[PDB]
């Protein structure tokens, strides 16, 4: 059972979510989707075994649709016109069923999860900006998730609190990335932040200096 | 149908499922690490999944539902999820963060002026730090030139620390570059638990 | 074990009977050997007690083939009623679970082969029949 990989789109659009299994028969257990959006609960997005059985939810029943086709135990997903909160992790889980599970239906099993991103704004590399004194470097004006940073290409791994990112106003994101050191070593080492945006390929490295 | 968790906040220990509508037990439960995926626990209200510790029980029937453990194994700190799989459609609750609990800590704050490389741009960003505190509860506060700030400053914490299980927060504030140049002091103003007086940190522009 | 199931369900009629066998949600012939290829869903044979019936061949080796050969049938008299679903959504029964005509054996199929039995009361029944105690439910009215 394995998921398709992460996809970002505009508004207003529609995305094509996959799935696969293995290691059970595809007739008997349904399968589900659970939509999670960031820092929030679970969504309960639903069901389709290739019986040609479906139930959606009451919100997604306009345009979600889930197909079976058990071609090759796809069960695909079909999500049109997208909006800025369906921004969430769907996964592709096994619900059980009256046939061979205990009860209705459980959840036992559960996909890797993928990320689905709805934003109008494009692909734009970040701006570093440094935050001098503990110290960080500021990743501002980027998009899309994800930004990794590291300090020294790695040297540093103490005292390092990267901040989760934070979506602003004008649609783009906004990261930053502290870290704690004494006083007495402030003029002896060198500290450069290693922000790396792998959407956009921007390494960035930033030297920072206090004054 | 609804469902409705009571403990918002978790710091021997329960937890506590309600629903609005009447169900004979068709209550699971979920476990969810911040980064992994949900794991099941139980899924009658009564018996557990093969495979999960024994210390892991639940009781409860009708309108309300229970999640009791004992032992707190450093395993088990994570979130937790109960679905109701009676009928359709299938829902679930907001979970309960189960939060480590440690000696209360006093945030160190920092704050940061704008740099100049952004400055040339058009826009300015302040940040004020606080690093290892406990509680995850603080508030921050603006302040420019004694004049309070609200709707353009964006927090973010951290997840609970490894190593002294503390949390960390950042608050950012946006302001454009000739706002900014209007005004000469600039002020953080932050409350906590492990603070008997609000510390105020501050600066001006030079 | 599993695999000793008929699924030979084809909803041609449009009914969509399937809903009711994976969860839960109104107006006599002795039992043989019947075909899979013609049942669909779970077979039970009702003794004193409630007894699951597999796929097998005509000798009674369990096949696991989920009744797609022919050569997959059930035999209900090596059970000495039953019931089962056909292709197309009929209760087909032999002799069912009726044994007042006023009650009904239990069994976690009750509601999917008789849905106007929903509004029925469950009783707990001890009886030796046979010299063999058996417990079981039934619903009666």
């Amino acid at each position: 059972l394995v998921q398709s990989g992460a996809e970002v789109k505009k508004p207003g659009a529609s995305v094509k979510l996959s799935c696969k299994a293995s290691g059970f028969t595809f007739r008997i257990y349904a399968i589900s989707w659970v939509r999670q959006a960031p820092g929030q609960g679970l969504e309960w997005m639903e069901i389709v075994p290739l019986g040609g059985i479906t139930n959606y939810a009451q919100n997604f029943q306009g345009r979600a649709a889930i197909t079976a086709d058990t071609s090759i135990n796809t069960a695909y997903m079909e999500l049109s016109s997208l909006r800025s909160d369906d921004t969430a992790v769907y996964y592709c889980a096994r619900v059980r069923t009256a046939l061979v599970g205990p009860r209705e239906g459980i959840f036992d099993f559960w996909g890797q999860g993928v990320l689905v991103t709805v934003s109008s704004a494009s692909t734009k590399g970040p701006s570093v900006f440094p935050l001098a004194p503990a110290l960080g470097c500021l990743v501002k004006d980027y998009f899309p998730e994800p930004v990794t940073v590291s300090w020294n290409s790695g040297a540093l791994t103490s005292g390092v609190h990267t901040f989760p990112a934070v979506l602003q106003s004008s649609g783009l994101y906004s990261l930053s990335s502290v870290v704690t050191v004494p006083s007495s070593s402030l003029g002896t080492q060198t500290y450069i932040c290693n922000v790396n945006h792998k959407p956009s390929n921007t390494k960035v490295d930033k030297k920072v200096e206090p004054k | 149908i609804q469902m409705t968790q009571s403990p918002s906040s978790l710091s021997r220990v329960s937890i506590t499922c309600r629903a609005s509508q009447t169900i004979s037990t068709y209550l699971a439960w979920y476990q969810q690490k911040p980064g992994k995926v949900p794991k099941l626990l139980i899924y009658t209200a009564s018996t557990l999944e093969t495979g999960v510790p024994s210390r892991f029980s639940g009781s409860g029937s009708g309108t309300e539902f229970t999640l009791t453990i004992s032992s707190l194994q450093p395993e088990d700190f994570a979130t937790y999820y109960c679905q109701q799989h009676d009928s359709h459609p299938y829902s679930f609750g907001q979970g309960t963060k189960v939060e480590i609990k440690r000696t209360v800590a006093a945030p160190s704050v920092f704050i940061f002026p704008p740099s100049d490389e952004q400055l040339k741009s058009g826009t300015a960003s302040v940040v004020c730090l606080l690093n290892n505190f406990y509680p995850r509860e603080a508030k921050v506060q603006w302040k420019v030139d004694n004049a309070l700030q609200s709707g353009n400053s964006q927090e973010s914490v951290t997840e609970q620390d490894s190593k002294d299980s503390t949390y960390s927060l950042s608050s950012t504030l946006t302001l454009s570059k000739a706002d900014y140049e209007k005004h000469k002091v600039y002020a953080c103003e932050v409350t906590h638990q492990g603070l008997s007086s609000p510390v105020t940190k501050s600066f001006n522009r030079g | 074990h599993i695999n000793r199931t008929a699924l030979n369900c084809n909803d041609s009629l449009q009914t969509g009977f399937i809903t009711s066998l994976f969860y839960a949600k109104c107006p006599p012939r002795p039992c043989d050997v019947v075909s899979a290829r013609t049942v669909c869903g779970p077979v039970y044979c009702f003794t004193p007690s409630p007894v699951v019936v597999g796929t097998t061949d005509k000798l009674g080796i369990p096949t696991y083939n989920w009744g797609e050969n022919e050569t997959d049938v059930f035999m209900l008299e090596s059970l000495r009623g039953c019931t089962w679903m056909n292709s197309t959504g009929f209760t087909k029964t032999c002799g069912g679970p009726w044994i007042t005509p006023r009650c009904l054996v239990d069994y976690p199929y009750r509601l999917w082969h008789y849905p106007c039995t929903v509004n029925f009361t469950l009783h707990k029944v001890r009886m030796f029949v046979g010299g063999i105690e058996h417990r079981f439910d039934a619903a009666c009215n």
